[PDB]
């Protein structure tokens, strides 16, 4: 989530004053090009860093990724709503989110570098094999980075993470 | 699986010089960890993450590679090196571990002196039995192979000598009339024959070699021969504990004074470690013998003698027994099984328990108890080391959630357990086969280093008709 | 007259040692006697060739009455001959009137009377500068033992008349009746002869008078005096009916006990133990093995570890009874110089009943043992030492004994390798063999010996020593034989086979001076001349 390593250089800033959505990259500062599904979508030679990706009331979403003088770095899959990627699907103020990656083995859940849907303490909060639950969703505190691990992997090692950020 | 290929199998480096490991991965690895496994002992976890050192692990050690090419090395090695290495993977499960490099010291082309003993004799009331000892490695004609025996509750008592240059014998009054040695120059092996065996001569046998300035030197194996139907050295403490790294000290009192007439005085302290033959700590009544560490350093004069220890470690654990050669026969006192006071707790410890000698088909149950951390919090793991084979993983559990990983080759016969309350994990193995035979070691899965880093003491099975 | 060398149990034995004794050949100790317990354990006594120990007496009375002359061949610590000190009322010295070599002290005895009063000054023969006379003519016990003062020329204490034939103790030794300054000399110079002969006439001196042959068990000794036992530097041999003190040939026969038997019986080497009792030893009677645990030290011998400088002082050994088996020697040491002068090894005894002069596995350039001419019983091998070189030269055949003796030198430095490193016999050897890389280490030698040592040739005609060819060995002449350059300057040994005299020459033999004042034939001195030829000349 916070941390970039793992080559998950592509991270959201939250600190727009405007409902903005602005990517950043976390790179040898060069220049940076911009990916979105695969197709180069801008180039920054220099000056301007962060990546504009509109308001987020126009719901942005799409597989970012970024890359300055070495490889192009993980994606970043945006989903917003005011290789295979994570499944949204939103029901009344239930959020239910897919691993991409589900071969059969215990699937562990991480938001905001923080294990998830462990403990059945938790009404509206479930996981059913591949699937994450987050019943009553709260837009300011259940919204952010998400990502799915086989237990004894490492988070960082995902191919990607899923920024979810929806209103409900 | 993904297969790890260490190279090579077995190196041969002097003292000082660069030692360098290579582990090969079918596939490509995020992380390799590299353990130190000493004989006898539970692999030690030296570098994880590739590159970074355990800590304790010195500086001359360094990790390097990626993908499925890792190195491992040591910059200056060392007599305390000699160990086994092997390099595990732990991106994938099983955790998959190499061949492993059997690493010893070239240093010392000098043949080593290796006295192998016959051991394993079982006898009746009022048999005899002969026990040879095969040296190797010195000329067998030029030292005394003085023999001594250790009785289940007794101290080291010597049972007499025998000069295998000539065959003239000394013996034991204990044993003048009943115990015979003869020597056979030929094939350099001494033997010792016990007549009319009784109750009290069940015990542990073994074959000393008398050095210059030290008596019992490089001691045999040991043979144990079960049978059933004097300056007198008292060591004052018995079973004293202490605490790793707290000093601690032995002392022994003699019944006269040990000084001999030469002005020498033939005091000496052997550490049976436990499992091993007692080997020489303090050579002479101050003098520390050579491969034993700064840390053992005894004292005393006239007939009071103690040893000190400047700080216990984990090694120094086992029966320190004091004997005094200084009279005719020479006694050993009654020895200090020094035992570390934490224990299975303490620090973070795992005691295992559960081994022995089982019949075919039938079911073992291993225990592992957990303890210095929280046993929710970490991954619990199991791993067996047939005898002459590398290490194989047997399967892992999951104190917080229950989750159970096993080996294809063990998943339908072996069954992981564990108890939170008690913080001990269960290995329980149904159906016995006698290639399941071998060290049973619970290793604790740290996730934050990607290593197991805190490993049990092994627990020895057997699969023996 | 008869002569002599718990305080009940000294008592018993002084009284043993002196009852019958009148001249004391040694020094009289009469020391630690109780009180009431001595009754004439010792009044015959005349003569105390020696010291008068008359020390912590409790006993009221020693008579010493007749004792006539303390000699003082020896004193008590220094100018020491009567030695009444730390005693005792009455001590009636009566006959005492001259202690030839020595003082007489008095300390410590307060019962002692009337010896303060003795005239001290006869009887001690100026040694007066040790004399501690302090702790009147009369020695005690009343009258009648009087001082006899005498003193304040062959006679000691007094004369019976102005002849030398009748004294009652005679200063240096008495013939038989005449008091002589010197026994009958042994050897007679002869003018005839130009040599000292024996004189039948001459006699052997016994303590203090000259006897034609000496009793019990006396020695002669060199310079004629009859010895109780040689001294440690002679050896006892008898060629005539008188045994003799001949001089001992380097170390006199010591016979220790080898390792096996005796003392080191049950020993297993050569220990730092076992060593120093065999220091100036010969002919050591058993084996003398050194093994290699005598180099270690053992623990269950207690033995410590033998130093390699330890091992010099076997090299008296000049012949071993049993096997002499050397299996390990300081590797600092190239050769066995510890066996460098042994002569014979007997092998009466053979380690594994095959070797008796076995050196295996030493790491030693040369065997060393050049002195070594017979190995006689046992068999010889060896081997092992990977640097011995000059090992296979010397003819194993010339130095054993036994027909049955054999030889397994093998595994030694190779000969190829030996001859190719230059370890060689020097030129000087004959092919019988080199013991070493020297020429003193030559089993025999090419043309003359000069000594051990093998030279080219002898100085026939140009040297310093100047030698005289005989039996394929160098002879230096005698010191008088003058060097000659036209021809050899000596025939052979003796100052009588020599052409050239550097000094005078006496009759046939060459001396440094002619015979002046020595004793000749009818006791009369001899006194020759020489003339400008250089002929001693007789007057």
């Amino acid at each position: 989530m916070q941390s970039i390593k793992g080559n998950h250089l592509v991270k959201v800033y939250d600190y727009q004053e405007d409902g903005s959505v602005l990517l950043t990259c976390d790179a040898e500062a060069k220049n940076i090009t911009w990916f979105k599904d695969g197709k180069m979508i801008g180039f920054l030679t220099e000056d301007k860093k962060k990546w504009n990706l509109g308001s987020n009331a126009k719901d942005p979403r799409g597989m970012y990724q970024c890359k300055g003088s070495q490889n192009k770095s993980k994606p970043l899959q945006v989903y917003y709503r005011m290789q295979t990627p994570y499944k949204v699907s939103i029901s009344g103020t239930t959020v239910i989110l897919t691993c991409p990656q589900y071969p059969g083995s215990e699937i562990l859940w991480q938001h905001n570098d923080k294990n998830i849907g462990g403990d059945e303490d938790d009404k509206n909060i479930g996981s059913d094999e591949d699937h994450l639950s987050l019943k009553e969703f709260s837009e300011l505190e259940q919204s952010g980075y998400y990502v799915c691990y086989p237990r004894g992997s490492k988070p960082e090692d995902a191919n990607f993470y899923l920024y979810l950020r929806a209103r409900v | 699986d993904i297969q790890m290929t260490q190279s090579p199998s077995s190196l041969s480096a002097s003292v000082g010089d660069r030692v360098t490991i290579t582990c090969s991965a079918s596939s490509s690895v995020s992380y390799m960890n590299w353990y130190q496994q000493t004989p006898g002992k539970a692999p030690k976890r030296w570098i994880y993450d590739t590159s970074k050192l355990a800590s304790g692990v010195p500086s001359r050690f360094s990790g390097s590679g990626s993908g499925t090419d890792y190195t491992f090395t040591i910059s200056s090695l060392q007599p305390e090196d000699i160990a086994t290495y092997y390099c595990q993977q732990w991106s994938s499960n099983p955790f998959t571990f190499g061949q492993g490099t059997k690493l010893q010291i070239t240093s010392g082309g000098g043949g080593q002196v290796q006295l192998v003993q016959s051991g394993a004799e079982v006898k009746k009331p009022g048999a005899s039995v002969k026990v040879s000892c095969k040296a190797s490695g010195y000329t067998f004609t030029s030292y005394w192979m003085h023999w001594v025996r250790q009785a289940p509750g007794q101290g080291l008592e010597w049972m007499g000598n025998i000069w295998p240059g000539s065959g003239g014998t000394n013996y034991a009054e204990k044993f003048k009339n009943r115990v015979t040695m003869t020597r056979d120059t030929s094939i350099s092996t001494a033997y010792m024959e016990l007549s009319r065996l009784r109750s009290d001569d069940t015990a542990v046998y073994y074959c000393a070699r008398s050095g210059g300035p030290y008596f019992f030197d490089y001691w045999g194996q040991g043979t144990l021969v079960t049978v059933s139907s004097d300056i007198v050295m008292t060591q004052s403490p018995l079973s004293l504990p202490v605490t790793p790294g707290e000093p601690a000290s032995i002392s022994c009192r003699s019944s006269q004074n040990i000084v001999h007439n030469n002005g020498i005085t033939y005091l000496e302290w052997y550490l049976q470690k436990p499992g091993q033959s007692p080997q020489l700590l303090i050579y002479k009544v101050s003098d520390r013998f050579s491969g034993v560490p700064d840390r053992f350093s005894g004292s005393g004069s006239g007939t009071d003698f103690t040893l000190k220890i400047s700080r216990v470690e984990a090694e120094d654990v086992g029966v320190y027994y004091c004997f005094q050669g200084s009279h005719i026969p020479p006694t050993f006192g009654q020895g200090t099984k020094v035992e570390i006071k934490s224990g299975g707790g303490g620090q973070v410890q795992l005691v295992q328990s559960g081994g022995g000698v089982v019949q075919p088909g039938r079911s073992l149950r291993l225990s592992c108890k957990a303890s210095g951390y929280t046993f929710t919090r970490y991954t619990m793991h199991w791993v067996r080391q047939a005898p002459g084979k590398g290490l194989e993983w047997i399967g892992y559990i999951n104190p917080s959630r229950g989750y159970t990983n096993y080996n294809q080759k063990v998943k339908d016969r072996f069954t992981i357990s564990r108890d939170n309350s008690k913080n001990t994990a269960f290995l329980q193995m149904d159906s016995l086969r006698p290639e399941d035979t071998g060290v049973y070691f619970c290793a604790r899965y740290y996730d934050d280093h990607y290593s197991l880093d805190y490993w049990g003491q092994g627990t020895p099975v057997t699969v023996s008709s | 007259k008869k002569v002599c060398q718990t305080f009940e149990d000294h008592f018993l034995s002084l009284q043993r040692m002196f009852n019958n004794c009148e001249v004391v050949l040694g020094n009289l100790e009469i020391t630690y006697v109780q009180r009431n317990y001595d009754l004439s354990f010792l009044k015959t006594i005349q003569e105390v060739a020696g010291y008068v120990l008359i020390a912590l007496n409790t006993v009221e009375r020693i008579p010493l009455e007749n004792l006539q002359i303390i000699r003082g061949n020896m004193y008590y610590e220094n100018s020491y001959a009567l030695a009444v000190l730390s005693n005792l009322k009455e001590l009636p010295m009566r006959n005492l009137q001259e202690i030839l070599h020595g003082a007489v002290r008095f300390s410590n005895n307060p019962a002692l009377c009337n010896v303060e009063s003795i005239q001290w000054r006869d009887i001690v023969s100026s040694d007066f500068l040790s004399n501690m006379s302090m702790d009147g003519s009369c020695w005690g016990a009343g009258e009648e033992n009087c001082q006899k003062l005498t003193k304040i020329n062959q006679c000691a204490a007094g004369c019976t008349g102005p002849r030398e034939s009748d004294c009652l103790v005679c200063r240096k030794f008495r013939d038989e009746a005449t008091c002589k300054d010197t026994c009958p000399p042994l050897m007679l110079y002869n003018p005839t002869t130009y040599q000292m002969d024996v004189n039948p006439e001459g006699k052997y001196s016994f303590g203090a008078t000259c006897v034609k042959k000496c009793p019990r068990n006396y020695v002669v000794t060199d310079h004629g005096s009859c010895v109780r036992a040689c001294g440690a530097d002679s050896y006892e041999m008898e060629e005539d009916g008188v045994r003799k003190c001949k001089k001992c040939e380097g170390p006199c026969r010591k016979v220790c006990n080898g390792i096996g038997i005796g003392e080191f019986k049950d020993s297993l080497s050569i220990n730092a133990t076992n060593i120093k009792h065999f220091k100036n030893c010969t002919s050591i009677s058993g084996d003398l093995h050194i093994l290699p645990v005598a180099f270690r030290g053992d623990s269950f011998t207690h033995t410590p570890p033998l130093d390699p400088q330890e091992l010099d002082i076997l090299k008296t050994v000049k012949e071993i009874t049993g096997f002499l088996l050397i299996q390990a020697w300081p590797e600092n040491r190239t050769d066995l110089h510890a066996f460098e002068n042994l002569e014979i090894i007997r092998g009466r005894t053979k380690q594994h009943g095959q070797f008796s002069l076995a050196v295996v596995s030493l790491n030693i350039t040369s065997l060393g043992l050049r002195s070594l001419k017979e190995i006689s019983d046992g068999d010889v091998i060896i081997s092992g030492n990977k640097n011995l070189c000059y090992a296979n030269t010397i003819n194993w055949k010339k130095l054993f004994g036994t027909s049955g003796q054999k030889t397994k030198i093998i595994s030694n430095r190779g000969e190829n390798s030996c001859k190719a490193t230059g370890q060689v016999c020097h030129a000087l050897c004959s092919p019988e063999g080199c013991w070493g890389p020297e020429p003193r280490d030559c089993v025999s030698c090419r043309n003359v010996s000069r000594g051990r040592e093998c030279v080219d040739k002898c100085n026939l005609l140009e040297g310093e020593p100047r030698e005289f060819v005989e039996n394929s060995e160098c002879i230096q002449c005698h010191p008088e034989c003058l060097p000659q350059a036209m021809n050899i300057t000596c025939t052979g040994r003796g100052p009588d086979n020599c052409i050239q005299c550097a000094h005078y020459i006496d009759g046939p033999h060459c001396v440094k001076t002619c015979p002046a004042g020595v004793m000749g034939e009818n006791n009369t001195l001899v006194w020759k001349y020489a003339d400008a030829g250089h002929v001693c000349h007789l007057c």
